């Protein structure tokens, strides 16, 4: 789709864990995924 | 069109990425957009610097405008270190919605680690 739709939709993919590593390599997408949630970590996260 | 700052990090992120173009070089094109969004955050904060109640945006739109600011590394003007010290000496405060802390939380990008170092220098200055 478009760009914002992609950010929040892969965000859907990731708030639960669609394990696709392309973004995690993708410097813009990787930085977004790690830190853009407020840093690369969380409290007791959905990525245990 | 500054309303996508709050609207979504999907939206604020997409606007910051596409409006100024992703130029991977020394080109200074469309720096006014990042500077103006930086200033929008700067207003939202400098105004939050007292006891006034923060309306909607100093909690999402100030953040989006700031995320739209590539006030980058390399030798820059007084604004980069000034806003760096702002976020940092802001992390030396509380009560309204700004700091260097959530700043660092949601402000890890290509044009930001060097500004973070500048924030270190000016934050030693503030402390």
């Amino acid at each position: 789709c478009n760009n914002y739709m992609r950010n929040e939709i892969l965000d859907k993919l990731a708030r639960n864990g669609v394990f696709l590593a392309s973004e995690l390599e993708d410097f813009e997408c990787f930085l977004l995924r790690l830190s853009r949630i407020g840093g690369v970590i969380q409290d007791t996260l959905p990525v245990q | 069109l500054w309303d996508l700052l709050r609207q979504s990090p999907q939206p604020a992120q997409a606007l910051l990425e596409l409006l100024l173009e992703e130029d991977d070089g020394t080109g200074l094109c469309h720096w006014p957009l990042q500077n103006a969004l930086v200033d929008l955050i700067r207003k939202a904060l400098r105004a939050l610097q007292g006891p006034d109640s923060v309306p909607p945006g100093v909690v999402d739109a100030i953040y989006g405008a700031l995320r739209t600011l590539r006030c980058p590394a390399e030798p820059l003007g007084v604004e980069l270190h000034l806003l760096c010290e702002e976020l940092l000496e802001a992390c030396r405060t509380e009560g309204s919605p700004l700091r260097e802390e959530r700043l660092l939380s949601c402000l890890l990008h290509k044009a930001s680690r060097g500004l973070l170092s500048l924030y270190g220098h000016t934050y030693a200055e503030k402390v």
